């Protein structure tokens, strides 16, 4: 029973270290989807080992 | 990973999507 | 009201895209 | 590193950030992790020394 939950609108970071003011700037990079599912990790004792893949929030 | 077994935390996935950011006066992302 | 409506002003003058001022000023 | 001048058209190079212009004073509060500055047209506008 994997207790998936709505990731909401979290996971947004500053893509770059340059100051910008009042600008709606687009960017494509390794990102967390909006309104997606995040896999909770239980607390028992099962000792899974996970690959890193392209990116992990 | 390593765990101290005799704990709740969340993990997401990243991949090359795209965003439309919204910067503010102090350089802060508001949306 | 028109001036406060329409609003870039100088952000497109820093690369050589000089803007000649109107011969006739706004006033 | 060379001397600092202001209000003088100078070739300037800030850790690889090139550009030639006149450097003035501004009040645009940068974030501590923010290094450079841009504008709508992606023009280098405000720079931290
Ligand atoms: C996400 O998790 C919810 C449970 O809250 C489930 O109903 C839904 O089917 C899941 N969606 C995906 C794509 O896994
Ligand atoms: C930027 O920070 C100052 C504090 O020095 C604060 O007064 C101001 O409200 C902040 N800007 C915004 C848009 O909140």
């Amino acid at each position: 029973p994997p207790a998936y939950t709505n990731s909401f609108t979290r996971g947004v970071y500053y893509p770059d270290k340059v100051f910008r003011s009042s600008v709606l700037h687009s960017t494509q990079d390794l990102f967390l989807p909006f309104f997606s599912n995040v896999t909770w990790f239980h607390a028992i004792h099962d000792n899974p080992v996970l690959p890193f893949n392209d990116g992990v929030y | 990973t390593l765990l101290a077994l005799h704990a709740a935390y969340y993990v997401g996935y990243l991949q090359p999507r795209t965003f439309l950011l919204k910067y503010n006066e102090n350089g802060t992302i508001t949306d | 009201l028109l001036f406060n409506k329409v609003t870039l002003i100088c952000a497109q003058k820093f690369n050589g895209l000089t803007v000649l001022p109107p011969l006739l000023t706004d006033e | 590193s060379t001397n600092l001048v202001k209000n003088k058209c100078v070739n300037f190079n800030f850790n690889g950030l090139t550009g030639t212009g006149v450097l003035t004073e501004s009040n645009k509060k940068f974030l501590p992790f923010q290094q450079f500055g841009r504008d709508i047209a992606d023009t280098t506008d405000a720079v931290r020394d």
